[PDB]
């Protein structure tokens, strides 16, 4: 049948499909996605993180430290 | 995204109702933003997720639509009022861009 | 479940004004709505359909580029902009949702909101 | 809860001009802030973002290569190192600080600065 | 509303031609298109019919297995690429437009493109 | 590949009954999982789905709202929490995963779990 | 994020089985925790991370859930766990957020 | 391991009143720590948290700019300094500290104090 | 989806018109990039979604086509464009596939 | 910007070889980048994909088990372990990064690598 | 964080090629180390940050990975290198934890 | 470069053994020290940590509050204090040099040293 | 920690605007210093913790950057400014190292 | 205020030299000097540091164990022995004063010698 409307048949069915593939979709944007919230996490790790860098810290002030005991 | 707004000028009058029309080139769902630039001033925000009002924003000040239409109405105009607004979109993965601004001047 | 609308008033002709829809009591982002009117004297007349997603829209041919509908799904809301009004659209703007059917052809209006009253006049 | 700028003037084109932007009343180390260009008979152009701590940043595509955004959190200060300029880029620069948002979407930007002038010319 | 066509030229015979028409003014994502072309000395012939989706298509018998009708409905655009064209398909082509109708059976075609020339010969 | 289940038992009618579906040996945050009964005397019956990501949930028409499905991608679980248990409830639950498929129409179930018994009865 | 618990009171005896239910206004992914405040004391951590049990609590007490809707189950009510308990919310750019608490009582 | 807060009384509105927090039994120096207020007839509030070192600070939107919190690692003790104390403002006032994570988002306020009680009445 | 392009290998001269078509198994929507890979290097994108060029691209390629045929035409073929090209796909919930490929050859 | 591999040669059928893919000129930790095999006498094959983060993969459905892909963000590198490889495995592997896009739909591969041959024989 | 290696047990002659891969339960990033213990004596750094090498090592050894696989390759088996290996993790927030190490004998 | 321990021998359970562990050839003091247990049949454990002046310790789970570690600078020496020893504690313990890093993450552990058996039996 | 200057060599004339651009293979956060060597005498500092000024320096001197991008900006060039530059970074953890310094000359 | 240094020269390779560099016009022993060389052709190169009072010293890789730094703060005095030199060692040596800082996190070489050569050859 060559002469069919074919527009878009507006009474069609405008709900939610429940039958859509519910995976994961594996051709999707894998990049940066620049408009990214740029703020400060508040409820980021407030602990010690105990695995820190033990070491000596070999750029430190090497000063004479003028506020120091000046008791005997 | 190509972001345009119209009317570029409105005339109003002192407790006239105002209309502004943002029209975005693509979909932006509902991330835009609404601003205010007195001469010689820094826009201020007024409208937030096309929608919300920013704290401090009088109550007039009102947004609605999403897709690609969006338009921000001003109940009441108030001699405060009269400015230039902007519209800004923010999607997801597009980069922020400004409309052209629309003037809202004295009748 | 529970469907109400707000945004009403009285404007003059050739004014812009926006009513609003509210939802709530069911997953709103799953289902296509409406916009009715009953004007006195007269039945009801749909107005615009949104499907689902705002990715289709359909308008009744009198209120063509007049009346835009939209919605945001992430406040359960239904927006329907009207421009460029006339004495002819003084009527009741009802919300309809479009009730989940097995098919591909849609279904009735199951659930309907209160209403606005919405008035043009001089 | 204020943001100012400075470094704005006079440079031929090619020359470098450095830009400053000075943030007091809140803590600086929290926000992700902009830059703004209102280039007069255009509307604002978005021109660069600093990621709250340094380790992203995004440009518009005209000023890839030759602007530089850093920030200092311990000064309460941004930094848009202007390299080799042409006669497009006279514009008002505005500094921008992003709301706090509930998500991960970002959010708009509420406090803007008064915007310093930069000129390039012959 | 504006449908506007291009792409065409002067070709030898057995080359491949491709053309291209663009909607504008109107969603046209919500409307199936023909392609008609005009010798000179005959009246309009039908070409092909895209249905609104590129679902289905449909050919006139003198052009099946050498014509191909394709829609991209994200740039609004028609492409009707003609492969080993001959001397007989010397004409201009017009896009055509479906107007919407209330009944399965479709309508006649509203709106047209002003049509491109496309020549063939030694 | 291996799913499991759990959280069975018998319960009075009216309780709260909370069921687990652990899954092993696939990357199971990126599949869309079902719940499905077996009761004695009747075939396989559909109970809920999960849309990969917690976003979408639709249920049976007889357990909307006394059944909640949920799924934590973090420690690859599936949850089925059962309020106001009926004496109809009495069924073997199975975990279902959606097949992938190449289309926007799903799939079939292809990996199911051995079957948790739970019991209500006076 | 506004979290609401559901009973508001629950009444039940020794031995019984007690599911108190907790749903989140907007979604908090698994991050969420219960907690169990005898009167005249200060509130104890039982449950992290919405799933887990903390170190010393005993294995009746567990939880289920994602998303907005969350569950704490207690597969044998003892003597010593007539309390309010109450549900928190700590997602990822949300501040933390207590409900107002069930109380169980002795039948 | 101990945790007991001090410093609660009655005071008029508009004075100002400070709480101490003195932890025992655990290094002190390594946890970030919260204040928690209880409202008869409401339920818990969050007030203020501390990052570990004094370096970040977050305050319930309800307190900014009004109260202060600080900590002295070398006593083992937290600082929660009240400014224009207001009728809302009476509660008892816990601290709570977050538990060890194994990962950079955090978790739940484990060891919590007795709790003090701060008046404001006049 | 299995990709196939015809001819395999066609002879073209200096300025002369070429066409190459990409025949899809299943519709692909517009989603589409056509490659070049001139002997012993490495492929470079030409035109992405099969309509829009690559930037740096010479306005020479253009691409069109949509459903499941599609093509690649140099409107005046250069001494520099004589390379094979190779046809991707890359559809909505379906994995990359690229064609044989067809080697344009000198005259 | 250049995006150069190395690590290739020939190994025996069954032992195992790892290939590294070093970016330089622009920012790695932004883009996904993906594995793409030449055989001669065969079109390029897609191997694997790497999601800008090394949270999710995908790979070919030969080589599920077999190869590993991993990035490493710090030092802009790229590792894909091959174990237990087999004849058929001869061909040059490329890198391909992947194009920006304004969607949510992906892109092409706009910056390939110059390939390392390897060799897999006895 | 649980680490386990494979394979248990590994044979290999002199000038063979070893692999020898370590798997993580949770994501460790890059942080890793590869050890040598040789019987009766101390273990030895032979790579640290899972790519790197340490000072002094003799360049057969080598290693990449990232997340929670990771191997270790050595291209040349020397009498030398018949000793026990060992993978240790340090990540962010988490406490040292090592492998359970695979021997590689003569065969 | 060399690292030596002592200490170790035969001890009842409940009873106490301390380890030392004498430096040589580099700057004991600017080091962090580990202590790791070797118990056969296992692979190696980990013990505590010592960081560089005695400020911050960090044990494992299993021997909190009955092993005290420290560290004595002027005669470069560790010390590992046990108290209340158990049959489960009998193993070889060895020390570790944190490795120098140019970042704030720590490092591997480098020089170790040949290790002192310790036995708890009855 | 390697440590870059650009450009290597920069002629200028007596009142022009001289910029000396520094880059560093790591971030090296705000640490950072500018050195001014004449020929044949020891380098005098001019800018430390890479925006700060030293005492009696002219104020024609100044400096902006953090993390990796360090520049040096002179208003005005001054007939005794003919010098070499040195680049200097001190991270907290990382040894103090120089770039290799651009010489200014008279154009 | 000047540094002012001696004991330069030339001498052959394997041989000993012994630097000085006197302080004048400061308190010396409040400051912690480094030495830093100079050899035509390169940039400036870090040599070794004094920690104020001989508690710690830090030297170049290329250098340690051949070059010893030491002061006498009773006549303001350093001194860089230097041992088993070779013909790379030739440069130009310079003493820098740290500068003092309101940190802990050092500064600046603010004030430097006038430089001394150091040559070596056959």
């Amino acid at each position: 049948d060559p002469n069919a409307n074919p527009n878009v048949d507006p009474n069609a069915n405008p709900n939610a499909n429940p039958n859509a593939n519910p995976n994961a979709n594996p051709n999707a944007n894998p990049n940066a996605n620049p408009n990214a919230n740029p703020n400060a996490n508040p409820n980021a790790n407030p602990n010690a993180n105990p695995n820190a860098n033990p070491n000596a810290n070999p750029n430190a002030n090497p000063n004479a430290n003028p506020n120091a005991n000046p008791n005997a | 995204i190509q972001m345009t707004q119209s009317p570029s000028t409105l005339s109003a009058s002192v407790g006239d109702r105002v209309t502004i029309t943002c029209r975005a080139s693509q979909s932006v769902s509902t991330w835009l933003a609404w601003y205010q630039q007195k001469p010689g001033q820094g826009p201020k925000l007024l409208i937030y997720e096309a929608s919300s009002l920013e704290s401090g924003v009088p109550s007039r000040f009102s947004g609605s639509g999403s897709g690609t239409e969006f338009t921000l109405t001003i109940s009441s105009l108030q001699p405060d009022d009269f400015a230039t607004y902007y519209c800004q979109q923010y999607n997801s993965y597009s980069f922020w861009t400004f409309g052209q601004g629309t003037k809202v001047e004295i009748k | 479940v529970q469907l109400v609308e707000s945004g009403g008033g009285v404007v003059q002709p050739g004014r812009s004004l926006t009513l609003s829809c509210a939802a709530s009591g069911f997953t709103f982002s799953n289902y296509g709505m409406h916009w009715v009117r009953q004007t006195p004297g007269k039945g009801l007349a749909w107005v615009a359909i949104i499907w689902y997603d705002g990715s289709k829209t359909y308008y009744e041919d009198s209120v063509k580029g007049r009346f835009t509908i939209s919605r945001d799904n992430s406040k359960n809301t239904l927006y329907l902009q009207m421009n460029s009004l006339r004495v002819d659209d003084t009527a009741v703007y009802y919300c309809a949702r479009v009730r989940h059917s097995s098919s591909r052809h849609g279904s009735a209006f199951d659930l309907w909101g209160q209403g606005t009253l919405v008035t043009v006049s001089s």
